């Protein structure tokens, strides 16, 4: 995997690759790393795909309870209900995790979580196997506040990166857009990020 | 250390023309230490025949497990259990114990007595079931009886027929088998008949 | 690959000279892979051996050791002891020792200076002058009809038969023993061969005749 | 195993080879690996045999009860979710790999799991040792908006792949067509293309070859 | 680690009749669950009158047969043209084994030709150069399934006349030419239903005094 | 670890069990008697670890007795060998298995017939008309296989007895100290003190 | 003993009528990182034999040296060294497959795959596979790694028996190798969308193609797929 | 380590980190990792300290032996020597090796040898543990001919990326300038390239 | 395995070595002289790793009668000693070391003293008045330790030694078959046919 989200003007951008491996062997190749557990929290999901999906079903389970009762939760609560089951379980799991939401208060948010279960709340995170060739790239290359265009290339020419040093990443670029517009899915094809 | 192959035994069952046969070897052994000739691999509940091959202490625990159940369902049922419903009951409970199993390859056969038709059927230790038109194999020289019965075998044979069939099918595997053979049994079931013969095989 | 497999042969010492027996089966795990083994070798027409352990082993040694036998009576104009022939091979083997050589082999002679004589020879070197042995994974069950009724003044038809029954005892047992038996009767002149012996048929001759193995239905 | 299953126009088919393995000998050369979870829900299955037709039975009794207790059609994403979580509990343990399909109220639809709980989800699918022999198929011929025809021509071919390629996979191939708005129709056999020639001789022996010690009547009556 | 020795499956067959002698072996060669070649020969006419096949490890079994192909011809070169009997090559090749005891050639050899009464012969080696003169032996992958089988048909073993009380056994003959190759055949079209890793063809060579002759067969090929 | 026999005859059951109790390199003693009598005609020798041995030979003891005062009656050898079977058949699979192998040799006074079973740890029981378990067998079997006749009587079933122990103590590595012999007849139990 | 560092991935190859075909992508992984992009693994030896290698790239540019160094040794008091006495493929493969051998006999293996692709000077087509435990075999249709699994498959659906070969054509042949190397860009997690492709007619002679890439894919089918299951968004 | 080579119009450039570690220990903070074979013929080692060393003395012995009988070798040679070295000893050596070196006719070239004993003849060459973390940074900012200047500043920005990331990296980032003009060596400092 | 005692008395040294040679389950012999007379007035006795024992003695013995020959001279049982700790020793950094425990007793004619040597595999010389290897040491070194005096006779010497065999067939797990005694003196080597 390589996954990414990332924080800008109006709101947050979540991306991801769609490489599912079995060893050396691509299990599937449109594979959607980006999962909805609220209408406006999603993630991004790295490490073993049973227990990622095992996690976002419980998570989103907990958070339609929460909203039934106390209405929308933040997205730092979304992020403490995924750090409390990586965390208590940890080891029994290999997901690396990260949360992305929109909130009209707080507007953009980015929470990270590594293996061990530790939350670190930043401006843009980055993760998965193929995250390593890009630590360089994204550090340089990240500002503050961009606009959406801006920062739909920044994580389109990243992840392209990512694709094409790492055998574990691959197939087709997802995207979902946060903001308070609403929620929009962006889908691109390797003839157009290869010749990046 | 290994259950399956600790006390030897093999089992075969086959069909013929509105008939079955099921036979098994008499040999039960610690490892290469030839203990009893006289361990019969086969049992009946009702008109449904069982055969048994693995470890003997399984062999027997299950048949006396069988036998508990198959008596029940016979008083609450009012009617004596057919093969195929006891095909599913081998099935059920094998399976129950999947994560701690009984090191056995059971044999079930008979012919439903409402309809007439012969059955055969195989499992592996944690219950799957295994049907068959022809024939099923069990036990420490299967790969030999596996070998023997698709060359052998021919489809409508009659009892008597059938009879040799499976008899050269079960000896000449055994002689190939250090831990299968001291004797041989094997039983023709006609609808309303059932003979059991002993067979006259090496004791080496 | 498996060399370790199972077997019965014995030889013993009696007024007559020296009887040989062994069974004829080979196995591979549980799979028979033969029953018409020989598993006495002809080192020559006055020298005999034992196969058990490695087929190979003994086989390609006990031959190469009939080839120095050879060259010792061309040298000497004399026939070699069995002592003399015992180790050679024993020191033979004692040089490969830890290598993985796998043997337990009875060299069966009988000189003008020596008599009837047996010596064990075996992999790690051992070397034992006797007059009985039993080798194999079925020998325990041959040790028991041979020394219940051992005697030194046994005949040749009587010693014959002992060997015979003492097979058969294992081949019954064992599991990794049986096929047939292959006897042998070695004497001053030479070893004289008296036949192969089908198991199956054995028994039940030997069942019916003897009163023997009332355990099994027949 | 081989085993596939492809998505068309109103529907989707789902494909299977009937081999069944202990070791390197053929056990069962006509087995049934696709399994009814309920009327229009199916399900091919590969990996520990008992385990598939294990938990497709438990499930597919859950989904039975279930559907008499809400009065309504299942859903293949019921059946999808009640497996997932009791594969994800036994953490792979279960050695079920399974490629459920079926049509719904909502429509149809095409899935995969696997042993430790993660599904996918896609147009064509395959499983088992076979499934990159039939998964080259599939990859080569595949095209959006196929019709029903095709897809089972498809599937089949997908199946043969594994057949002739892979060592796992042999004898027959199975096939269940599940279209909307119709009965599903289970196609028992739909290919032999293996079919055992004539033995050049018949070893049906003499009556009395075989030597007999001991005959008697068995009492199976009360 | 490395592992230096692998599994190229296969099985062969070899049967000595009266005048004549046949060895058998099927032209699959595999690896783990893949087909490398539908037809792969290892059955080879290695001159004066003698096939020989090598089954196990495809490497060891070509090198041990080139070596014994070239031992052949320097039999010829140091010994005046002299005509090797298949006695003399059974020796031989058991010093080629045993060469390598402590790193053997993972193969199960079987040679076949005419003794020097011009009677047909057939000689089985260990991977280590133990051998043994037999009229009957089949070796490799589906060797379990096959033996059994010829120990009855061949040797007629646990078969007796019938009506004796099964105290006089079936006597022994020898069979035609025409009758051993139909129990060839009968032998790898049941091993190739049962074993996975046997079938695509079948290659017989036969040997009489007349020279070597070839026969191939198809087998199934899933 | 050790050498218990079994031979029935004619209108007996005849039980030989070693005397050795070792523990390193050192015979802690050399008069040990392992056997306990289940029933005034059911008698059972055992071998195997130290300690499981008589831990559970006491506790079958135990429960033949209960069943003995709850009914006022005396369970059949093969009654009492199918629950034996049984409770080594539950063991197995159980935390801690006991590992201990049994003969039961009892004497059917409704039948009136001699009766001998061999009980191996894992539950794998057998009705034979000589038994032994360990290496023992594999000394002794072929010397019973052929002098052992079913007509025999006591005192034949002892001279065969003592045939075998000869053949152990001449090819047996270990120093087992001799057997003690028990009968089980019609009367009962009884020892055989000079052997 | 040995481990492989730097790799190449799949070799596929297949007789047609006049000649065989080979083929393999240029990438040098090294584990999961693709670092090498430019890395030639056919390499050709004379004008009628092509060499493909998967495996470690250290060993194979061993094998390249070996196979340079044979042609100029062949050449060596040779006057019919272009001619008569040229290197032919079956001669070229069997130094080879005694070369892996003894590597192997010596415990120290060439980490390599090999498939040797030529024609003979009779005009017959030459295919044969040699790998790093001396195993050796021949087929109408050769493929290493995953090319075994997938490539073949495919392959065989041209060319199932030897009878097929003279109906199949180049333009045919050629076609499946193309679609065959878009599969394993699929499937194949250690693969590149660049490969080189090899041609060697008994009348045309010896074609190298280099700088080929992988077109005409199926992606847009990917858009419609959303969630694991249950997700509608 | 973290260590390059880049090719450029007048000639070519070697770049390296100071650092070199035992665990987490830095037991040297100002090591010299660019050491030459040659008057303009240089190598950027990684991996063991002592196989790089033993390995570079041993082609510094080669190639001054082959100077007296042949006259200058060329860089293509050099490399030859190195992996000879590095491939017929790979089981008991751990060196990651760039060569780098200056001709006339052939202007400047970059060789990259790594673990196996492999040779690759690059533009532009990336090694050592820190390098993982610049592949898409160099990727997407290497320029063919470039000037010194511009060269410089690549080499610079990348390794003070790799540094960042890379806890095995660290320290001065020295760089070796290979021209016509001649040799010239650069150094720069924490203060200068941390807040790049 | 097994039990080799020695004992150094007034005028004599007497050896005593078991009889048994066991492989496996199974007694192979129960006559085996463990013992080999390097000169007339010096004998050594093995026990150790099977093959190794008789090979080195063996060995030995020929180096012993080689050097008798060349000067028509015999070796004092000190020298002998000697000689055989140090090609142990060598044995010992070899690629395959003899595995093989020694007792030497000798009378040297020129001291008219009885002598006793003890060497173990690793050639670890010691002279002592009495010795043994393996575990037999664990049993009899009390008893010699409290019956043994330095002014016996070799009937006194014989008296002690038939204690500790009883000693060993009474504590030992193994069955040995009993011993070969053999007595080192002025007169030379001869063996004690009735023990
Ligand atoms: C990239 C690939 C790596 O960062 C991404 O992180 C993606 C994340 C997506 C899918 C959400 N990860 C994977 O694709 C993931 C890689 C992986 C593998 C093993 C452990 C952790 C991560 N792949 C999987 O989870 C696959 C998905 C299947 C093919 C549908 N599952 C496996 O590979 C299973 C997992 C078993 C397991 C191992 C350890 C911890 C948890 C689960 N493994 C196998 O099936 C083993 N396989 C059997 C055949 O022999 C080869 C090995
Ligand atoms: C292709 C053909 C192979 O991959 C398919 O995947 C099919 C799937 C269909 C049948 C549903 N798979 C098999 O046929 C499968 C292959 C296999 C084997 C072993 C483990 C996993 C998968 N075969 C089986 O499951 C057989 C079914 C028999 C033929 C009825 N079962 C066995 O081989 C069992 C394995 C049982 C098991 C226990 C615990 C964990 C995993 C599996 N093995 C035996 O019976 C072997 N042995 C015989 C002697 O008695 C002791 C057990
Ligand atoms: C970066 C750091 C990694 O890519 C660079 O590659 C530099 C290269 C420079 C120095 C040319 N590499 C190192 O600094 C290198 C890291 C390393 C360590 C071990 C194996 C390979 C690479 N460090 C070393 O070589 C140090 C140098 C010493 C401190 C002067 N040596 C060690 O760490 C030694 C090496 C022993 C060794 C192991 C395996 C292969 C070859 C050599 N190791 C120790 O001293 C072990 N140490 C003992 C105390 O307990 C902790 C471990
Ligand atoms: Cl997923
Ligand atoms: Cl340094
Ligand atoms: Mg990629
Ligand atoms: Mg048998
Ligand atoms: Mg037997
Ligand atoms: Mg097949």
């Amino acid at each position: 995997t390589s996954i990414m989200a990332v924080t800008f003007k109006d709101g947050v951008i979540l991306g991801a690759d769609s490489r599912t491996t079995t060893g050396a062997y691509i299990a599937n190749r449109v594979t959607d790393k980006l999962t909805r557990v609220h209408d406006k929290i999603w993630c991004c999901r790295s490490g073993s795909a049973a227990d990622t999906q095992a996690i976002a079903d419980i998570v989103q389970y907990h958070l339609e309870l929460y909203t039934s009762q106390y209405g929308t939760p933040s997205t730092e609560t979304a992020a403490s209900v995924f750090k409390e089951l990586c965390y208590e379980n940890k080891d029994n799991l290999t997901a690396g995790i990260i949360v992305a939401g929109y909130d009209d208060k707080n507007k953009g948010e980015v929470y990270t979580i590594p293996l061990g279960g530790s939350v670190h709340k930043l401006p843009y995170a980055i993760a998965g196997s193929g995250s390593t060739f890009i630590y360089g790239y994204c550090d340089k290359n990240f500002r503050e506040n961009m606009s959406k265009e801006e920062t739909v290339d920044f994580i389109k020419h990243s992840l392209s990166q990512a694709i094409k040093w790492d055998g574990s990443s691959g197939g087709v670029i997802r995207m979902v857009v946060l903001t308070a517009a609403g929620v929009e899915r962006l889908i691109f094809y390797p003839d157009e990020y290869e010749q990046l | 250390s290994d259950p399956s192959s600790i006390n030897g035994g093999i089992v075969v069952a086959m069909t013929g023309k509105d008939c079955v046969a099921i036979a098994c070897d008499l040999r039960l052994g610690s490892q290469s230490l030839g203990v009893s000739n006289k361990f019969e691999k086969i049992f009946h509940y009702g008109h449904v025949f069982l055969g048994i091959t693995g470890l003997a202490t399984d062999v027997t625990t299950l048949n006396e497990m069988f036998r508990y159940k198959t008596n029940l369902y016979k008083l609450k049922e009012e009617r004596a259990i057919e093969p195929e419903t006891f095909t599913q009951l081998v099935s059920s409970s094998l399976y129950e114990r999947r994560f701690g199993p009984y090191f056995v390859g059971p044999v079930v056969a008979g012919i439903n007595s409402k309809s007439g038709k012969p059955f055969i059927a195989g499992f592996d230790l944690i219950g799957c079931i295994d049907e068959a038109k022809d024939f099923i194999v069990s036990g420490t020289a299967s790969d030999q009886l596996f070998g023997m019965c698709e060359s052998l075998y021919e489809p409508n044979l009659e009892p008597e027929d059938l009879f040799e069939t499976i008899s050269q099918a079960l000896l000449n595997a055994a002689d190939r088998d250090a831990l299968s053979g001291w004797g041989a049994v094997v039983y023709i079931i006609k609808k309303d008949e059932v003979v059991k013969r002993y067979l006259k095989m090496r004791q080496d | 690959i498996k060399i370790a497999t199972g077997a019965t042969t014995l030889a013993f010492r009696f007024q007559g000279g020296i009887i040989v027996a062994v069974d004829s089966r080979a196995t591979a795990g549980n799979w028979v892979a033969s029953q018409t083994v020989k598993k006495v070798i002809e080192i020559n027409p006055f020298l005999l051996g034992t196969m058990a352990g490695g087929a190979a082993d003994c086989q390609f040694w006990e031959t190469w050791l009939g080839s120095q036998c050879r060259l010792h009576e061309l040298r000497e104009k004399e026939r070699i002891s069995v002592a003399a022939a015992s180790k050679i091979l024993s020191n033979l083997v004692y040089q490969y020792k830890g290598a993985g050589l796998s043997m337990g082999t009875m060299i069966c002679g009988y000189t003008r200076k020596e008599g009837p004589t047996i010596y064990y020879v075996d992999s790690d070197g051992t070397r034992l002058k006797g007059d009985i042995f039993c080798v194999g994974s079925g020998q325990t069950f041959a040790y028991g009809v041979l020394d219940s009724n051992y005697k030194w003044d046994l005949s040749v038809e009587d010693a014959l038969y002992l060997g015979k029954r003492s097979i058969l005892a294992a081949a019954h047992r064992d599991a990794y023993s049986g096929g047939s038996v292959n006897l042998y009767h070695v004497t001053e002149d030479g070893w004289i061969y008296h036949g192969n012996h089908d198991v199956g048929e054995l028994f039940w001759k030997v069942k019916e005749e003897e009163g023997s193995f009332n355990n099994v239905i027949g | 195993t081989t085993i596939v299953g492809v998505k068309f126009n109103n529907g989707v088919v789902i494909a299977a080879d009937t081999r069944s393995t202990q070791g390197p000998i053929v056990a069962d050369k006509n087995c049934a690996k696709l399994h009814r979870i309920s009327p229009k829900i199916w399900c091919a299955g590969a990996g520990t045999a008992a385990d598939t037709e294990a938990v497709t039975q438990l499930i597919g009794s859950n989904i039975e009860l279930h559907s008499l207790y809400t009065s309504r059609e299942p859903r293949v994403v019921s059946a999808l979710q009640m497996l997932k979580q009791h594969l994800f509990k036994y953490q792979g343990h279960i050695g079920a790999y399974l490629i459920v399909a079926g049509v719904d109220p909502t429509g149809s639809h095409l899935f995969s799991i696997h042993a430790h709980g993660s599904t996918d989800v896609g147009y064509y699918l395959s499983l088992g040792s076979g499934s990159l022999a039939a998964m080259a198929v599939l990859e080569s011929h595949w095209k959006q908006d196929l019709t029903k025809e095709e897809a089972i021509k498809l599937a089949s071919d997908a199946i043969q792949a594994g057949i002739w390629n892979d060592l796992g996979s042999g004898s027959n191939v199975d096939v269940c067509v599940m279209e909307i708005g119709k009965d599903a129709e289970y196609l028992r056999n739909y290919l032999t293309p293996n079919v055992r020639e004539e033995k050049q001789k018949s070893y049906k022996f003499p009556r009395g070859t075989t030597a007999v010690l001991k005959e008697s009547i068995v009492n199976i009556c009360d | 680690q490395f592992n230096p020795y692998g599994d190229n499956g296969g099985t062969i067959l070899g049967i000595a009749g009266e005048d004549f002698a046949v060895l058998a072996g099927d032209t699959r060669n595999i690896t783990d669950y893949s087909i490398n070649s539908r037809y792969e020969p290892k059955v080879f006419d290695c001159g004066d009158n003698i096939v020989m096949s090598a089954n196990g490890f495809a490497a060891d079994g070509d090198a041990l047969v080139k070596r014994f192909k070239n031992s052949v011809k320097w039999y010829h070169f140091d010994h005046n043209d002299k005509k090797l009997s298949i006695n003399s090559a059974a020796r031989n090749i058991q010093h080629l084994l045993y060469g390598k005891r402590f790193f053997p050639y993972y193969v199960h050899t079987i040679i076949a030709g005419l003794d020097e009464d011009g009677k047909g012969a057939v000689y089985s080696f260990d991977p280590v150069g133990s051998y043994e003169r037999e009229q009957c032996r089949a070796g490799g992958a589906a060797a379990s399934l096959i033996m059994p089988f010829l120990d009855n048909q061949v040797n007629f073993k646990n078969q007796y006349e019938p009506g004796t009380n099964g105290k006089v056994k079936k006597p022994l003959k020898y069979l035609s030419v025409e009758e051993v190759i139909k129990l060839v055949r009968d032998s790898f079209t049941s091993a190739t239903e049962r074993h996975i890793q046997v079938g695509d063809g079948l290659e017989i060579l036969i040997v009489t005094k007349d020279g070597v002759r070839k026969e191939f067969y198809e087998l199934k090929r899933d | 670890m050790d050498i218990i026999l079994g031979i029935r005859v004619q209108d007996s059951v005849i039980l030989a069990s070693s005397k050795a109790v070792t523990r390193g390199i050192s015979v802690l003693k050399d008069s040990d008697d392992k056997t306990r009598q289940l029933s005034p005609h059911t008698l059972m020798s055992f071998a195997g670890e130290a300690g499981d041995t008589v831990q559970f030979a006491e506790y079958i003891q135990a429960n033949i007795q209960l069943y003995s005062i709850r009914e006022d009656y005396e369970l059949s050898p093969q009654a009492v060998s199918s629950f034996v079977r049984q409770e080594l058949a539950k063991s197995i699979r159980s935390r801690r298995p006991y590992q201990v192998n049994v003969l039961i040799g009892g004497y059917d006074k409704k039948k009136n017939k001699p009766e001998l079973y061999q009980i191996d740890y894992l539950g794998t029981k057998v009705e034979l008309p000589y038994g032994a378990h360990g290496y023992s067998g594999f000394y002794t079997f072929s010397l019973l296989d052929h002098h052992y006749r079913p007509d025999m009587t006591t005192e034949e079933g002892l001279d065969l007895l003592k045939l075998c122990v000869q053949e152990l103590e001449k090819r047996m590595p270990m120093d087992f100290k001799g057997v003690i012999v028990k009968i089980v007849d019609k009367d009962g139990i009884r020892q055989v003190d000079d052997f | 003993t040995q481990q492989p560092i730097v790799t190449g991935t799949s070799v596929i190859s297949m007789k047609y009528d006049n000649g065989v075909i080979i083929a393999a992508d240029n990438l040098g992984s090294y584990g999961s990182l693709l670092r090498f992009n430019g890395v030639e693994r056919l390499i050709p030896v004379g004008d009628n034999t092509v060499v493909g290698i998967s495996g470690d790239i250290s060993d194979m540019q061993h094998i390249e040296r070996l196979l340079k160094d044979l042609v100029t040794e062949n050449a060596y008091d040779n006057p019919l060294a272009d001619a008569e006495e040229a290197l032919e493929p079956s001669y070229i493969f069997e130094y080879l497959a005694t070369v892996m051998y003894q590597r192997r006999s010596k415990m120290n293996p060439l980490w390599n795959a090999i498939i040797v692709a030529g024609v003979q000077s009779n005009g017959d087509q030459f295919l044969r596979y040699v790998n790093l435990l001396g195993v050796t075999y021949s087929s109408p249709t050769l493929a290493t790694g995953f090319g075994a699994h997938m490539a073949n498959p495919l392959l065989r659906k041209v060319v199932d028996r030897e009878s097929d070969i003279p109906k199949t054509t180049v333009q045919v042949a050629e076609e499946a190798i193309v679609n065959a190397m878009r599969v394993l860009y699929y499937r194949d997690a250690r693969s590149s969308r660049n490969f080189s492709l090899a041609i060697i007619d008994k009348n045309t002679g010896l074609t190298f193609k280099k700088n080929l890439q992988v077109e005409n894919m199926k992606w847009d089918f990917a858009k419609d797929i959303k969630g694991y299951g249950t997700q509608k968004i």
